[PDB]
């Protein structure tokens, strides 16, 4: 019996430990995909005032 | 009386042939209660088990 719980717990704390380790690095995914625009942004900013330096 | 304890060790003979009777009863009781109660303890463990 013990033998019983104990594998069906390690099963599910396999799913629920692969769940978290997502949830937890969603932000960084997010945040890199915005910091591609912020970026993209914040550089334009020299480019609009290089552009009537002309 | 005996003063060479001739008597005592007769009166010993039987004693024993009735402490072995008095073991036996107890080693009786004693598998008989330790059977059903690790048995108990077994289902109880396992529902307990199925529960978690």
């Amino acid at each position: 019996s013990k033998r019983a719980f104990e594998l069906q717990k390690s099963a599910f704390s396999e799913e629920v430990n692969i769940k978290t380790a997502e949830a937890q690095l969603a932000y960084e995914l997010q945040g890199a995909r915005e910091q591609q625009k912020i970026r993209q942004e914040e550089i334009e900013i020299e480019v609009v005032q290089r552009k009537k330096q002309i | 009386h005996d003063d060479q304890d001739y008597l005592h060790s007769l009166g010993k003979a039987r004693t024993a042939q009735v402490q072995k009777d008095a073991r036996i009863g107890e080693a009786e009781a004693k598998r008989d209660a330790g059977i059903r109660e690790a048995k108990a303890k077994q289902e109880k463990v396992s529902a307990q088990y199925l529960s978690e």
